[PDB]
């Protein structure tokens, strides 16, 4: 905000958006990956109990 | 749709300044070009009149 | 096409490509995520039957 006017700072804001959205998609993927890993493990523990 | 023509005469020392999003003597206190605005600007010298 | 010449519209086309490719990769990931979820469930149903 204090570093450029909205027009030209828009391209840096776009890179900020892209990197953070991709960081979220990696994080959410890994979270559901471990969720699916725990899925089979939890069914396994339910079968044992 | 809805063609509007805004006409005036200025010195060449401020012709390059009129643009949608900058600052200046004329761009700040005489007219306001919107940043989302879409249009054209034409400037031409007139010495004979 | 009717909004800019190919040279400068190319950068907007690039953003269009990037956003849509990333939308596809998220969608395909989620589709295979639910496919893997249904994988273990289908083996489970085969074991029951």
């Amino acid at each position: 905000l204090s570093r450029l006017d909205p027009p030209e700072a828009e391209v840096q804001i776009d890179r900020l958006i892209t990197g953070r959205l991709q960081s979220l998609q990696t994080y959410v993927t890994q979270q559901l990956i471990r969720a699916a890993e725990i899925r089979a493990s939890a069914n396994l523990a339910a079968t044992k109990m | 749709t809805n063609v509007y023509a805004d006409s005036f005469v200025i010195r060449g020392d401020e012709v390059r300044q009129i643009a949608p999003g900058q600052t200046g003597k004329i761009a700040d206190y005489n007219y306001k070009l919107p940043d989302d605005f879409t249009g054209c600007v034409i400037a031409w010298n007139s010495n004979n009149l």
